[PDB]
C-alpha cells in the first residue's frame, strides 16, 4: 500500500508515502493507476473492476 | 574576509557572480520545503490545495 519516494541525492535512502487509495503498485518506486470507474487490486498489483450498481428488483427504491 | 566584488570579480560568464546552488527558492510556498539529511538543500513540495 506504500511506495518508496525517491531522492537520489547524497545516498540511496528512500522515503515512504502511501499511494492514492485508488492508485495501485505496478512499480516499487512509483504507483500506478487505471481508468475511472475502476479500482486498485488489494495487493495493488493491477487494475480491478468495481461492481456495477443499478436499481435492483428488490431494493427499497 | 576583505573581498572586493566590484574589483572585476565576475567569473568570466554572465553577470554578478553566477552561483552554484542545489535548489532554487520557491516563493509561492512549499508544504515543508523539505530538506534532506544534508541541510544545505531542499525539495520544494508546493502548498497546493487547501493546505496553504
Amino acid at each position: 500500500n506504500e511506495v518508496k519516494s525517491v531522492q537520489p541525492g547524497e545516498v540511496c535512502c528512500w522515503l515512504c508515502i502511501p499511494c492514492q487509495p485508488y492508485e495501485y503498485r505496478l512499480d516499487e518506486f512509483t504507483c500506478a493507476d487505471c481508468g475511472l470507474g475502476y479500482w486498485p487490486n488489494a495487493s495493488l498489483t493491477g487494475c480491478f473492476e468495481l461492481p456495477q450498481e443499478y436499481i435492483r428488483w428488490g431494493d427499497a427504491w | 574576509l576583505h573581498l572586493r566584488i566590484e574589483r572585476m570579480h565576475w567569473p568570466g560568464s554572465g553577470q554578478q557572480l553566477p552561483r552554484s546552488i542545489c535548489s532554487l527558492p520557491c516563493q509561492p510556498g512549499e508544504r515543508k520545503k523539505t530538506v534532506k539529511g544534508m541541510p544545505c538543500c531542499w525539495h520544494c513540495e508546493p502548498c497546493t490545495g487547501y493546505q496553504y
